[PDB]
């Protein structure tokens, strides 16, 4: 480069003009708790008037009485580096517990790195990293979870468990939906994790 | 508010804070009030440490988050005393609130992820 | 029906008496010939209730072959009772009967080393090192070379220890000790960190590390190093009861409750992190966290040692010594209990009280303790008896 | 909907200062940059891989502890003089680097304290008896600080919400001020006087830093919009976005085409300034990133702290996971590499700061 952009377009175009330019907004109900009292005088309340129109309705001779006796703003994403995901319950429940957790995402395989990619809401997040973490049972073969961030808006379209040999396949499918920098990531993990 | 009152809560943090300190009061984990809040602190069973900005005055909580440093345990501050009593299961409002922690129960996943969103309003 | 003779021997020789569970372990043993584990079932009711035990280890060498074990039980009755040549001509006599070096030399090593004549004890270890060597022979010739004076021999041996046994963290920390033990300190501190990044996970080598690094000066280095070691594991109970007594070293108490506040919160079921923070309690507040740790961590020794300790900083000395009593009883083999109650009773009570704890120490050997392994560990008392490092851990407390 | 309003004739003094002082900066930074890449391949993946391999032996050492208060912003001397480091209390100690010495710790602040970050020729050509340092508070203040006094000057009362970081421009007689007003001040060191106010966000401005030859100035807050805007006259063209969170860290790379951002979005975007786009999304933690340092002057790396007991040293470019810097007991926030780039200090929420050294 020969110079950059702000320099280009400098070099003259100083003066004392201060602008407030791309004014943007970044990408409500509260509970009431009542205490045992306030329960009960609801109850109260409200048997007494179901009292009061069981009696109107009685009087009023229409029946006898009875008888006396959120995707959007933030998604929780997910990536966990396996080593091998021959188990298959271990791995079905998991995407199982993804796809009953309507959570997306990509279940990449390779040669000893396995890149489980999930993202959906956080409740559904914490569910499949306990079920990947604790309820699947892999065994060498162990399951860590490289990554756990938030993005803005869901990548992947379904869980599709694809393939590639190759790291370079794997590496051009994650582009292709531009998540490549986690399954790269989770790639210089596994050979950190090998080499040391 | 107060400018003393460190980390203040948003209003999806604060309800969901007064619905974990509810469900811990109902379920009797939960104590109410500075000094059982202190007791806690100071006993280590303490999960969590609830505070209210809405305090007159706020430097008698202002033991509430330096305890929290010293027993490495999350502190938050609420919009009004009056909400928090009303979450606490009182007609009285309640400045301080101590979420200790149980044997084995339910709400610890809850508890959990206020003490992982808590720790990230300090910043 | 053997191992129901012997269970039936066993509960008469634990319920009334001592003649009829020896006469039934010597009908169990003149029926049929057993393995190695009735005749060390027989040694230890021999030696637990001198003639008799000889006796029982000769019957044992006679008719039980390939048994190291009883054979070096038997040599140790006869060095304690009878006689340490004897015992050594006993150990010559089952090094013919297995010419295995694993225990054997070992032990005739330790026996010559116990003694005089030290050159016999390093050409027995030469020749086990030339025979089978190991990592535990190669420290153990470290350790007799290092016994006697700090020779470059001893380094030498260290290095070619370090060099052949690099994933067994014993020979660093030899070598580390044997290093700290010269002049210089930066060879100690590079040995205990080679060490600790080959092993990768060694818990004595990183605490030798945060003590020359913090020992030398400069503890910022020594606190860096005491949170890789507790990183490194990860969350370690003695990397953290170190660091948090890094912390109470220096002036910042406050930093060592928060440091002992986290080791609590990262392990609740600790015996010397609740002792710890017992010990670094508030006098008033103790009663309280006593209570703790006996709720968290129930029959635990170094508990019960602090509550002794607590109740003897208390003025209760009927407490303490039922508190010592109920430590001993708990679990015998440990050190800083025995130390805690041999100063207990020699502080407060007549001297049956300081025997008693004697024979106690002497019964059972004490091991894995605080102040027990900084007194056996060092050269300067590494071939004594019980009694005196027993007396020295009391006389420094 | 970019309104206009026009400012004073020192502001615009002071811009054309700046832009006099950037554009041969500029010029011998492109001439640099020229040099380098007349340079061959072989003996510069030579030096690559000897600074991986320098950076990848990354010990921490000489963790010494501040005071009772958990650290929050550290700030490099220059020629590897010393650190200052700001934690939560009033107080904003100078330590000895690499000798771990706290002395003339500068006090004066009562809420606590934000980023106290030095000026880049105070050590070099700056007396110690004037002002060499500036430090902020979570109140409204930017008070300068010597090395030699304990005090502090005159600080600038033109603040009135939460001063989150302040950093010095590189001419020296500059310094930005992002503060929770909704807009960033940029206070003058001649004039001694706040000479503009640009409010680009909607939200309060976290991290604000200058470009290496003192051109542009990187934005960011809880806007989650990093705005880049130009000494000369405003007008902020590249604008980042793509995080979802607060941004809370902004660094500028020596070279003219990379500027990192961090976010609290477990991410780190390392966007470029000649194609206005991002050019890669780094996942270096798990936690919220708030700390972020450039490399100096050599420019080959970039230290990215985070709200977990790690910070990540990645290549730059490339964006790989070349020195995993782990070793603190808290939330690492604030981290700076020395002038010499042998040392980084990182501060942590455990009231400790240690240095990553090669072995």
């Amino acid at each position: 480069p020969e110079i950059e952009w702000w320099d280009s377009y400098i070099i003259f175009g100083i003066t004392n003009l201060v602008e407030h330019p791309a004014q943007l907004n970044p990408p409500v109900t509260l509970g009431v708790y009542l205490t045992k009292k306030e329960q009960k005088k609801l109850r109260r309340q409200t048997r007494r008037e179901a009292q009061k129109e069981l009696q109107e309705k009685v009087r009023l001779g229409l029946m006898p009485p009875p008888e006396p006796k959120d995707i959007s703003q933030g998604v929780h994403i997910s990536v966990y580096r396996v080593r091998n995901l021959s188990n298959p319950a271990k791995k079905f429940k998991i995407e199982a517990n993804a796809g009953q957790l309507y959570l997306t995402g990509v279940v990449v395989l390779h040669k000893d790195v396995n890149v489980v990619v999930v993202e959906g809401g956080p409740k559904a997040q914490k569910k499949f990293k306990r079920l990947m973490l604790h309820r699947i049972k892999w065994d060498t073969n162990k399951c860590v979870l490289v990554w756990e961030g938030t993005a803005k808006d869901r990548s992947f379209g379904e869980m599709k468990f694809k393939q590639c040999p190759t790291e370079n396949m794997a590496r051009e499918h994650f582009k292709k939906h531009g998540a490549e920098h986690y399954w790269d990531l989770a790639l210089s993990e596994s050979v950190l994790e090998s080499t040391d | 508010v107060n400018p003393k009152a460190y980390p203040l809560a948003d209003a999806h943090l604060t309800k969901k804070l007064l619905d974990l300190v509810q469900q811990s009061c109902n379920y009797k984990q939960l104590r109410k009030g500075a000094n059982e809040a202190t007791k806690t602190l100071n006993r280590g069973i303490s999960e969590f440490i609830v505070m209210a900005a809405d305090a007159e005055p706020l430097e008698i909580i202002l033991h509430l988050p330096l305890l929290c440093e010293d027993k490495n345990v999350p502190y938050v501050f609420v919009r009004s005393k009056q909400a928090l009593g009303r979450a606490c299961g009182v007609s009285r409002p309640v400045i301080a609130c101590s979420v200790t922690i149980k044997e084995g129960s339910q709400l610890k996943q809850q508890i959990q992820s206020i003490q992982q969103s808590i720790e990230r309003l300090l910043v | 029906r053997k191992h129901t003779w012997m269970e039936d021997a066993d509960s008469c020789v634990a319920h009334n008496a001592l003649e009829c569970a020896r006469a039934i372990y010597a009908y169990a043993l003149q029926v049929f010939p057993s393995k190695k584990s009735v005749w060390l079932r027989a040694a230890y009711f021999e030696k637990n209730h001198r003639e008799s035990l000889e006796a029982l280890l000769q019957r044992a060498v006679a008719h039980c072959p390939k048994a190291e074990v009883l054979w070096l039980m038997g040599a140790k009755s006869k060095w304690l009772a009878g006689d340490v040549p004897a015992a050594r001509s006993i150990l010559a006599l089952a090094f013919q009967a297995n010419p295995n070096s694993e225990e054997i030399w070992l032990a005739a090593v330790k026996l010559e080393s116990e003694n005089d004549e030290y050159e016999r004890a390093r050409r027995l270890l030469a020749k086990a090192r030339s025979s089978a060597p190991t990592a535990r022979v190669f420290m153990k010739s470290v350790k007799l070379e290092w016994v006697q004076d700090n020779i470059r021999a001893a380094q030498d041996l260290c290095e070619e220890a370090l060099r052949h046994y690099e994933d067994f963290p014993k020979l660093w920390m030899m070598k580390g000790q044997i290093e700290e033990q010269k002049e210089m300190m930066e060879k100690a501190r590079e040995a205990y960190n080679q060490g600790l990044k080959k092993c990768p996970h060694s818990t004595p080598l990183w605490l030798l590390l945060s003590r020359l690094e913090e020992k030398i000066g400069q503890l910022t280095r020594a606190r860096a190093i005491l949170e890789k070691s507790r990183l490194k594991n990860p969350k370690n109970p003695g990397l953290w009861l170190e660091s948090v007594r890094l912390e109470y070293r220096a002036g910042l108490k406050n930093i060592a409750n928060t440091l002992m506040a986290k080791a609590l919160q990262e392990c609740p079921n600790s015996g010397i992190l609740w002792s710890e923070a017992i010990f670094l309690e508030a006098r008033p507040q103790r009663r309280t966290k006593s209570v703790d740790a006996l709720k968290k961590c129930e029959h635990d020794p170094h508990v019960l040692l602090a509550v002794a300790k607590l109740f003897w900083s208390q003025r209760k000395i009927t407490k303490a010594r039922e508190w010592f009593h109920r430590t001993v009883k708990i679990d015998s083999d440990l050190g800083d209990a025995w130390a805690f109650f041999y100063k207990f009773e020699l502080q407060h009570g007549t001297e049956e009280q300081q025997e008693e704890v004697r024979k106690r120490c002497e019964s059972a050997e004490p091991r894995h303790g605080e102040l027990w392994c900084a007194v056996s560990k060092d050269i300067a008392n590494w071939q004594k008896k019980i009694g005196d490092i027993l007396r020295l851990v009391a006389g420094r407390i | 909907q970019t309104w206009y309003h026009e400012g004073p004739n020192s502001l615009k003094v002071a811009r054309l200062w700046i832009a006099n002082y950037s554009l041969p900066r500029a010029m011998k930074r492109l001439e640099e940059a020229r040099l380098h890449k007349e340079i061959p391949e072989t003996t510069r993946t030579s030096q690559m891989q000897e600074l991986h391999k320098s950076l990848r032996s990354l010990n921490n050492f000489c963790s010494q502890i501040g005071d009772d208060r958990p650290i929050s912003y550290c700030h490099f001397s220059p020629n590897s003089k010393m650190l200052a480091t700001a934690c939560w209390s009033g107080l904003c100690k100078l330590w000895s680097v690499p000798d771990c010495n706290l002395l003339h710790t500068l006090r004066g602040h009562n809420t606590n304290v934000g980023a106290i970050v030095f000026h880049p020729k105070s050590t070099v050509s700056l007396d110690p008896k004037d002002v060499n340092l500036a430090s902020c508070a979570a109140d409204g203040s930017v008070k300068l600080w010597s090395l030699d006094s304990d005090e502090p000057v005159a600080d600038i009362e033109g603040h009135t919400v939460r001063v989150a970081r302040v950093m010095w421009h590189p001419s020296g007689r500059f310094l930005g001020t992002t503060c929770y007003d909704r807009s960033w001040r940029l206070w003058d060191l001649e004039a001694q006087e706040e000479i503009l106010h640009q409010e680009g966000h909607s939200m309060g401005v976290y991290d604000i830093a200058f470009h290496q030859d003192g051109s542009l100035a990187g934005t960011g807050g809880l806007d989650a919009f990093g705005r880049v805007w130009d000494l000369r006259t405003g007008r902020c063209i590249m604008f980042l976005e793509g995080h979802l969170k607060e941004i809370y860290g902004i660094n500028f790379s020596p070279n003219g085409y990379h500027i990192a951002t961090g976010s609290g979005d477990n991410t780190c975007k390392v966007w470029d300034l000649r194609q206005r786009r991002c050019v890669y999304t780094i996942p270096a933690h798990q936690n919220l990133v708030t700390g972020v340092k450039f490399e100096p002057i050599h420019g080959n790396f970039l230290l990215t702290g985070a709200y977990d007991n790690t910070a990540k040293i990645w290549t730059h470019p490339g964006w790989s996971p070349l020195k995993t810097l782990a070793g603190h007991e808290g939330k690492v926030m604030g981290l700076d590499i020395s002038s010499d780039g042998q040392l980084i200090a990182t501060c942590s929420y455990d009231r400790t700061f240690k240095l990553w050294m090669a072995e």
